[PDB]
RNA sequence: GGCUUGUAAAUAUAGUUUAAAAACAUCAGAUUGUGAAUCUGACAACAGAGGCUUACCCCUUAUUUACCGAGAAAGCCAUGCAUGGCUUUCUCA
């Protein structure tokens, strides 16, 4: 009964395989074989993508260990799942918009704004042009702020992608500011990985960005005495934002901790260094003192706009610190009592 | 969990679904009943009919996940004919198998005569991905069971090339199979295995020790006497009284460590970052200018012990107490420590300085490289005082053997502070003067096997050894 | 001061005209909010006290303006100031190549009729009314103020009709000032920039924030009270004549 | 040069428009004199030659201008330039107290309809027509030139309606230039001073001599050929856009 | 309200500056008449009262202006308003063919140095002290008013240097307003016409009377108090910025 | 035509002046590139041909300009056109509160001397030689074309001195036109926008690209040949006098 | 003013929060008729590297919190009068 059943259906499977193989087969590069391999992972149910690209397959091949390959496959699957979910959500939203638009069409009430509009609805273009004008002004009179992309050696592909994304976000935040910085992309090799990724990400706007990009190091562009290199490892704690100095931020996302690299480069160049006064103003609790580029630039913009430390540090992630020191006026009382002590 | 072992005649499975889907999460049956199976080895004969009607519902095709689960079940219950048929199934169904599908296939395939097919499958999984330690163990066990000593040795060398730590069961089964056949080349391989075990420091179990005794006694060339022995206070040997290893390291190995640290301090980028090359060379010149020093004293490690005691006070106390022993003293100072503070008293600092020379380094400098280099230059006779475990420094070491020798040195040449009360007196911790590792002397051998029942923690070592004599 | 002066404010039921009415009435003057019948100006007139009255009239129609001026004379007896704040705004591109859409001519015609033709109609009728006033010690019989726009100078895209009307007002300012100089009537024009009136406050919050950021300083939409204060300053000064004053906060509208 | 161009000249049967048509045709271009049926433009078009065609149309009428543009397209197949020179003038004080006379609303409405509304109608219809042209090397599709007056800046007594219309043209010049920038159409405005055209030559020789004396230099009435030359220069130069050029001879019109 | 405000008035010992100081000090404000040592401004400062002080300084000299501003800060501690009324006038034709007379370069350079260079020097130096003031409600740190002339628009014969200086002031009005907008300082310009002050006494009496007769309305010379009133109105209004106001009485100067 | 005319072009060794010289010489006219000794104008003069000569002179020095004009008269014996295209640009904010930086007075002085004072010096000196010319059939003796900037009307941040100089030029345009009207010398001003000349080398390339992209149409930097063509058009037209022409492509400069 | 080792334990969301996948966000192109409140694209990695199979462990780095001074007494235990270890008391810095 059942034994004959499964043996016979297995003979049928053999026939299916032979008829499938009857078709002509051509030479295949190794990656193609791996497709079937990957497909097997999909059959079991592991976190692997439905479909993959040849370049992605190569990237997987350069992975050194099994774990790395598993992590890459999980990344790809998560990306595909997010894309599918967003596509389905967009379809649902489109259906909702269609039904709402027809519902509106039913009434045909008209009599809107008395047909009295002072401006056409071209607000996005106007905002873009205004930001462009502000950036053009800043390029001549703005305060320099340097991102030195000299860390490509210490970063991996994932870190490079994260750094480029953070740089894009930081540039956007600076651009949309009331008093934008003048951003210098220093030590940016033309054919380097960071430059290639930035060009691939900014598309044609790369040549139209109102920021200065140059291969020359920051030391070659500004006096050595006017440069302050912001690093979390500096033994000097930032006190007040200074408008006569040039602040250098290390475009370096070291998810794999490499403390002192930024400080090491600063010391090698013989430049002043400073660190944000996080411990002085926050109950740190649990977290990493090194912040992202976007948070750093937003903090610097808030400080440059005459904001106090309490307002500026609001951009630090809340999950890290429990909260600001309740007053810090106790430190002021210590200061005044000690001042009385001298007198 | 009403799970019968009888054939699943069609009608029954109908009800098997009703009131069961919601009973177990993740679609229950087709996913969980197979896991529930594999009990008593009678579940195989019924899971066959399970899959039979599953395929019946299907269009004459079986889910690959179900197929691999059936592979797991049958191989766990050792049905060699089923392994043969499922190997044919894989051949006729898919051009390529799946990870852990290869594993189950080989685990079944060991008992058959088609060992070379297992070798081809291992190479196959190799072409695309790195196979697993369990795969290696399984295939070597099959190969040795197939009397193919040369190929077994070749695949063991392949394992070593891939740099995966082998499973002790491998080598145990290697010895067990070797039991029957005696050969000089085989004995040389076994000696190499034992030397590798000594290098890697891993300790074997009771079954491995039984295999060791069986083989070693079975050697016909020399009659040997085997007996389980005790440590006996570090006494040479509970039975037959052979001197038991050592805490101290031999001069030649000490010198090779010196050479390794030299060639590492040269061309060390991370070493440069943690310890600036200028400071490294300055310290090297300092030690060269000064004569060899009997002892090396830890930086601030002693001082920050007993927090209430002033750092300068405690440092002066310890250094004076050691100086009363009329040995040569070296202390590792710090640049910051130079500046006057409440903790640092300049009078005591200068008194200790004139009492014995010192070296100062910045915060980023790491004490461990300086201490290690000073000790190595001084030689075997010297000792070092500290409390840090040196885990950070022993990391990023080049070779496992080098790491083992570094650990041996760390245990040795060390006099840990043990006086529970500093003001009361100064005491130095005793030296056990031995370790737990196979020593394999001439005409006799000794191994630190662990009895299987006890769950030894990471820092614990076996109590009972095994001894071979004559 | 302005105590006793009678002012006729066109489009005084909302925005700049209403703010001017509030400021002038609060200072002791008298106001005649001339506005459309269904503009809700009666409520504003009632709220402003007995010194403010409402005149339902369409500036584009001669008869209604004449009736409103007659009512103002009957209620107060004289007219001393005129403030042309009535107007409408229409935004439409001259021609859209992509959509093949041409600017409607009726939109242009009605924008001219309300913004430009109505202003001149009110100017001529109120000048005729003021001609009967006895000249003061300075020889002045009245003052006329018009609401132009910065568009007249830098109108943006889609502001063809609005810019045309406001530029017409600006151009006709000086000729009318010379026309009425022998009579002794001063004519002035105010070119407001961006102001927080219903013409703009109805826009989304993001648009309002962007417009506020646009102004160099103060970086906010102009307050109608500021326009009212400028109008009062023009009234008090006996020498501001035939000039356009840009009350825009140094803004230059973008393309 | 301007050889091969097609120009639509409104009010081209007399005065400045006729001079522009003569100059352009002499250069080699093709002209469409758009004018009123009872204007004698047929004789002028016959005189110019085959390259010139007369179109009886009223700028104030959408249908008439559409028919004229259709005729121009049929005759020549494209439109490259458009010169708005059609307009009328009325002299009337805003309010004369001595005579108790008030400016009529009909005169103001007619002047606005002809000078301003007609110009915008022509501008929009011609922009629609020129949107079909293939862009040249510089991306330009056509040029629109409008005629204004110095009255837009320095108006005289009794020039209220004329000054209003011309100021409206001046104000709308730039917003349209921005509107048609993506299309690739340049918009320019010329503000002539005093010119010896039928609008002025009809006046008695005494006032003509006085006006000729008024101009600082040259002390003579403007020659229409000079206006035509300026129009040709504007056409040739590919960078003049959204600007008002005062072709007045440095005269600032006194009150 | 201008109670408590501190104003630095250049050329405040005579004419428009003195009138502005008189008006402001009369309403509780504090004035620092910045003028030449020989201008006799100490008498005016003594007359005005304890709330007014005299600073002998030459606007063309950086050191003198710095000393005057330091004195003002020491006496009052703040500088809320600046009024640039210091200037001189020179009459000379650019070239006289009949006499073979050429405009001397020294006179032109002196006129620019006093009228234009001095004004910018005062602006730049006073912006430093006005930057110390904490922003008030609305963010305003101070106000700057400059005295241009209608010559900047319609200058007469023999008025090249004066017109150049005033046109420079007019041109730089807006750039400076944009420069100081982030700081929160409002910059405005007033273009007076014909005002009765010592500056006119150089012109022959008959010419001055004729010019007074030529103002459309009021047909008289402007009163300095009227300029002071306009200045106060500008100060009070927090929205007038980067704009030129022609306080001329509708006059348009003929050649 | 312009054949036979003699032109003195200040700053003719580069940029707009060089383009004007090239265009005029190509048409047969004679040119005298008046420029600084180190500007390398001798190479350009040699390149242009025999009809063009080089005059090493500093427009701010009376003696240098006199020597240059004497040389021009010696070589050609007549001066018919004078193109003032010599100037410099400086970028510096009036005051920087954040940086505590104040605009330098010497920068302002130098910019005024080179741009404004030099232009007037050249005008006054050249009018002397142009007065010797026998008046043409139309009474004209010569033409003076000054170069200004749109900054005279709309100057962006950090342009106070440049804007002041160009505004002074714009202001003195008309008064000088009236001064020289009796002797038949026409004075005109051109206000270019953005042009591809070394003056823009100071600005960053990205800023220049953005500004060019912001021109409504054509969306690109102005071509100096366009400025030369406009200059030739001004020369040819006998009725363009005392006016500022904005050759800017309809661009309005935001802060 | 008291700022520097080490041992132990607990955690680690690279734009931010919440849960154990969502919202607000980010960049490029859409001259948008006023819901652009949108359309087409880009990036979506729960500290870092090793394994374990189906859900967990080894190691590294970072953050935070504890850990250490001594005298004796009281209740005892083990080793050769001395040493080691726990619980409460006050004492000295
Ligand atoms: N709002 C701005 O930012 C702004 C800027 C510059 C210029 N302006 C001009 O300022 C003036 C003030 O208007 P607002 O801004 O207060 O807008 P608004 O709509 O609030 O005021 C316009 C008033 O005019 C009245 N009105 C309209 N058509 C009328 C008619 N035919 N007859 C009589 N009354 C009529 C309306 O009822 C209303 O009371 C308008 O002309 C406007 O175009 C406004
Ligand atoms: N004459 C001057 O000195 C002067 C000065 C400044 C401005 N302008 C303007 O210059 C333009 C030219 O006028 P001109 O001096 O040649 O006088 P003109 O009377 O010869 O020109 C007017 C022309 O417009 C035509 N026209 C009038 N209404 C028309 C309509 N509805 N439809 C079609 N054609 C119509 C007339 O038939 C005539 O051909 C006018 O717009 C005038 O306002 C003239
Ligand atoms: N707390 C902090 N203080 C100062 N700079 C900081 C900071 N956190 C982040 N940054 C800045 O943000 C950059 C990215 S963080 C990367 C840090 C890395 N360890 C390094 O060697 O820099 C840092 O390079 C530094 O420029
Ligand atoms: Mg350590
Ligand atoms: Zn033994």
């Amino acid at each position: 009964l059942e034994l004959d059943k499964w043996k016979t259906t297995m003979k049928s499977s053999v026939q299916e395989e032979c008829v499938s193989t009857i078709s002509s087969s051509k030479d295949e590069d190794p990656l193609a074989a791996t497709r079937e391999f990957i497909e097997m992972w999909r059959l079991l149910g592991r976190e692997v993508p439905e479909h993959i690209t040849e370049e992605e397959l190569k990237t997987l091949m350069e992975c050194v260990s099994n774990t790395a390959k598993k992590k890459y496959l999980k990344y790809l699957y998560t990306k595909e799942k997010v894309k599918k979910a967003r596509q389905i959500k967009k379809e649902m939203k489109a259906a909702a918009r269609e039904e709402a638009k027809n519902i509106k069409l039913l009434e045909t009430t008209e009599e809107d704004k008395q047909k009295n509009f002072l401006f056409l609805r071209l607000w996005d273009r106007n905002m873009d042009i205004a930001m462009g004008w502000k950036g053009a002004q800043a390029m001549q009179f703005g305060q320099p702020l340097v991102f030195d992309m000299a860390y490509e050696n210490y970063m991996k592909r994932k870190e490079l992608q994260n750094t480029v994304s953070q740089l894009l976000e930081s540039e956007g935040w600076n651009r949309r500011n009331v008093d934008p910085f003048h951003i210098y992309f220093c030590n940016l090799k033309i054919d380097g990985a960071l430059h290639r990724e930035l060009v691939k990400r900014y598309q044609e706007k790369w040549d139209k960005l109102l920021l200065t990009s140059t291969e020359k190091s920051h030391v070659d562009l500004f006096p050595k005495d006017s440069i302050i290199y912001l690093t979390a490892d500096s033994p000097n704690v930032m006190t007040t934002f200074r408008h006569d100095k040039v602040y250098v931020i290390g475009s370096f996302v070291d998810k794999s901790m490499q403390p002192g690299t930024s400080l090491a480069k600063a010391k090698r160049l013989n430049l002043a260094t400073e660190c944000l006064p996080l411990d002085k103003y926050l109950q740190w609790e649990i977290g990493n003192k090194n912040l992202t580029l976007d948070q750093m630039i937003r903090i610097l913009l808030c400080l440059k706009n005459n904001g106090n430390w309490q307002e500026a540090l609001q951009f630090v992630p809340k999950r890290k610190h429990t909260g600001f020191l309740e007053i810090s006026q106790h430190s002021q009382e210590f200061i005044n009592r000690l001042k009385k002590a001298k007198t | 969990i009403q799970l019968p072992t009888q054939p699943l005649n069609s009608e029954e499975w109908d009800k098997l679904k009703e009131d069961l889907k919601e009973n177990t999460g993740k679609t229950s049956f087709e996913s969980w009943i197979i896991s529930q199976m594999a009990g008593c080895h009678s579940s195989i004969d019924v899971a066959k009919s399970l899959l039979a009607w599953v395929a019946a519902k299907n269009n004459g095709i079986v889910s690959y996940d179900l197929l691999v689960k059936y592979l797991y079940l049958c191989v766990f219950h050792m049905q060699t004919s089923e392994v043969i048929d499922v190997f044919e199934i894989m051949k006729a169904r898919y051009k390529t198998l799946e990870p852990r599908g290869y594993s189950l296939l080989i685990r079944g395939l060991i008992h058959s005569d088609r060992w070379r097919e297992a070798l081809l499958l291992l190479e196959d999984i190799k072409k695309v991905i790195t196979p697993s330690k369990k795969n290696y163990n399984d295939c070597i066990q099959g190969a040795l069971l197939h009397q193919d000593v040369n190929t077994a040795w070749n695949l063991y060398q392949e394992l070593l090339g891939h740099d995966i730590v082998p499973m002790l069961e491998t080598l145990k089964a290697f010895f067990d199979f070797g039991k029957d056949i005696k050969d000089d080349n085989y004995s040389n391989k076994l000696l190499d295995i034992l030397s590798y075990l000594r290098n890697n420091q891993l300790y074997p179990g009771e079954s491995f020790a039984h295999s060791i005794k069986t083989w070693f006694e079975s050697v016909p060339g020399k009659q040997w006497k085997g007996q389980f022995t005790t440590v006996r206070k570090s006494g040479q040997c509970s039975g037959c009284g052979k001197t038991i290893e050592s805490i101290q390291l031999s001069p030649e190995e000490y010198e090779c460590l010196k050479g390794k640290i030299m060639r590492d301090v040269i061309d060390g980028g991370d070493q440069y970052r943690k310890t600036t090359p200028q400071e490294l060379k300055r310290f090297e010149n300092f030690i060269k200018s000064r004569p060899p020093f009997d002892v090396v004293i830890d930086g601030l490690n002693v001082a920050k012990m007993f927090p209430k005691v002033r750092e300068s006070q405690l440092l002066l106390n310890v250094v004076s107490q050691l100086a009363k022993r009329n040995l040569r003293l070296l202390v590792l100072g710090r640049k910051h420590m130079l500046r006057r503070s409440s903790q640092w008293s300049r009078d005591e600092m200068e008194e200790v300085q004139k009492q014995a020379s010192c070296f100062f380094a910045d915060d980023i400098s790491e004490d461990a490289p300086f201490l290690l280099y000073a000790t190595l230059h001084s030689g075997n006779h010297c000792r070092f005082i500290t409390r840090d475990l040196m885990r950070d420094h022993k990391a990023c070491l080049p070779d496992a053997k080098t790491q083992r020798l570094f650990f041996k040195w760390q245990q040795g040449h060390q006099l840990a502070i043990v006086n529970r009360f500093p003001g009361s007196k100064l005491t130095f911790q005793r030296i056990l003067s031995y370790d737990t590792v196979v020593q394999t002397t001439g005409d006799s051998w000794h191994i630190p096997y662990d009895e299987d029942l006890v769950e030894r923690c990471s820092c614990e070592v076996p109590t009972k050894w095994l001894c071979l004599h004559q | 001061s302005v105590k006793g002066l009678v002012a006729v404010i066109t489009g005084g039921a909302s925005g700049l005209g209403l703010a001017t009415a509030e400021r002038l009435v609060g200072q002791g003057a008298s106001a005649v909010l001339l506005d459309l019948p269904n503009s809700g100006g009666e409520a504003q007139a009632k709220k402003l006290g007995n010194n403010c009255v409402f005149a339902p009239a369409d500036v584009t129609s001669e008869k209604d303006v004449q009736t409103a001026l007659a009512l103002a004379k009957g209620k107060f007896g004289r007219v001393d100031v005129a403030v042309n704040c009535a107007g409408i705004a229409v935004a439409s591109k001259t021609y859209n190549l992509k959509k093949g859409q041409t600017h409607t001519l009726e939109d242009f015609q009605r924008v001219l009729d309300v913004n430009l033709m109505g202003t001149f109609n009110v100017i001529r009728l109120v000048a005729g009314e003021m001609g009967q006033n006895e000249p003061d010690q300075g020889g002045q019989r009245g003052v006329i103020i018009n609401t132009a726009s910065v568009a007249a100078f830098e109108g943006q895209v889609g502001q063809a009709a609005y810019s045309a009307s406001k530029g017409g007002i600006v151009g006709m300012t000086l000729p009318i000032a010379r026309d009425l100089a022998p009579i002794g009537i001063r004519v002035m024009t105010i070119a407001p920039g961006l102001f927080g009136t219903p013409l703009l406050t109805s826009l989304p919050e993001k648009v309002c924030n962007f417009l506020a950021s646009q102004v160099p300083f103060p970086s906010r939409l102009g307050d109608p009270a500021e326009y009212a204060h400028l109008v009062q300053a023009i009234i008090e000064n006996p020498f501001l004549n035939g000039e356009v004053i840009r009350l825009d906060g140094a803004i230059r509208m973008q393309p």
